[PDB]
């Protein structure tokens, strides 16, 4: 029992981390195109300064 | 936020994913480094700044 | 000639354009720091009469 | 339950505001050129009176 009692809240397994990865799957996917979008927009205001 | 810090902050978002995923793979690697307790990465923010 | 003064006054109105650079950049700022509360825009009432 | 509701109440988003607000400026910037365009009428009048 205690021996079995180090594989649900402490250590490691499958799924729990996999779910986390997919959130990160979204995380960078959104982050990058948001970032580049912002960069492209810097360009717009730059051309506005003109 | 300032433009440069702002676009920098988006990099932090990319970095967060990077560090997070690196941790996730690490945990995945730890799936039989069985002694590994859950090590956690948590959201913070660059602090209050004059504006 | 005095109307020329109106022109720089218009530029002050144009500087009102710049804030929406500040707002958009600032508003975009909150990447996923899951602890944020928004800050939002206003428009004003006015009235002017003559002699 | 109380969890679910706040995430809806946590509605503070930032992305699409980018498209709208940049243009409110850029329109003025795209206007500033015409502002100059009519402004330069004064400049040309000045050149004429020289």
């Amino acid at each position: 029992s205690v021996y079995s009692e180090y594989q649900s809240k402490s250590g490691v397994n499958t799924n729990e981390e996999l779910a986390a990865l997919i959130q990160y799957q979204s995380s960078y996917g959104a982050a990058a195109k948001i970032v580049s979008t912002v960069d492209q927009m810097l360009d717009t205001l730059l051309g506005l300064k003109s | 936020m300032g433009i440069f810090g702002t676009l920098y902050t988006g990099v932090t978002g990319l970095k967060a994913s990077e560090v997070q995923i690196a941790t996730t793979g690490n945990n995945i690697s730890n799936a039989n480094a069985t002694f590994y307790t859950r090590q956690r990465v948590v959201q913070t923010t660059n602090g209050y700044i004059t504006t």
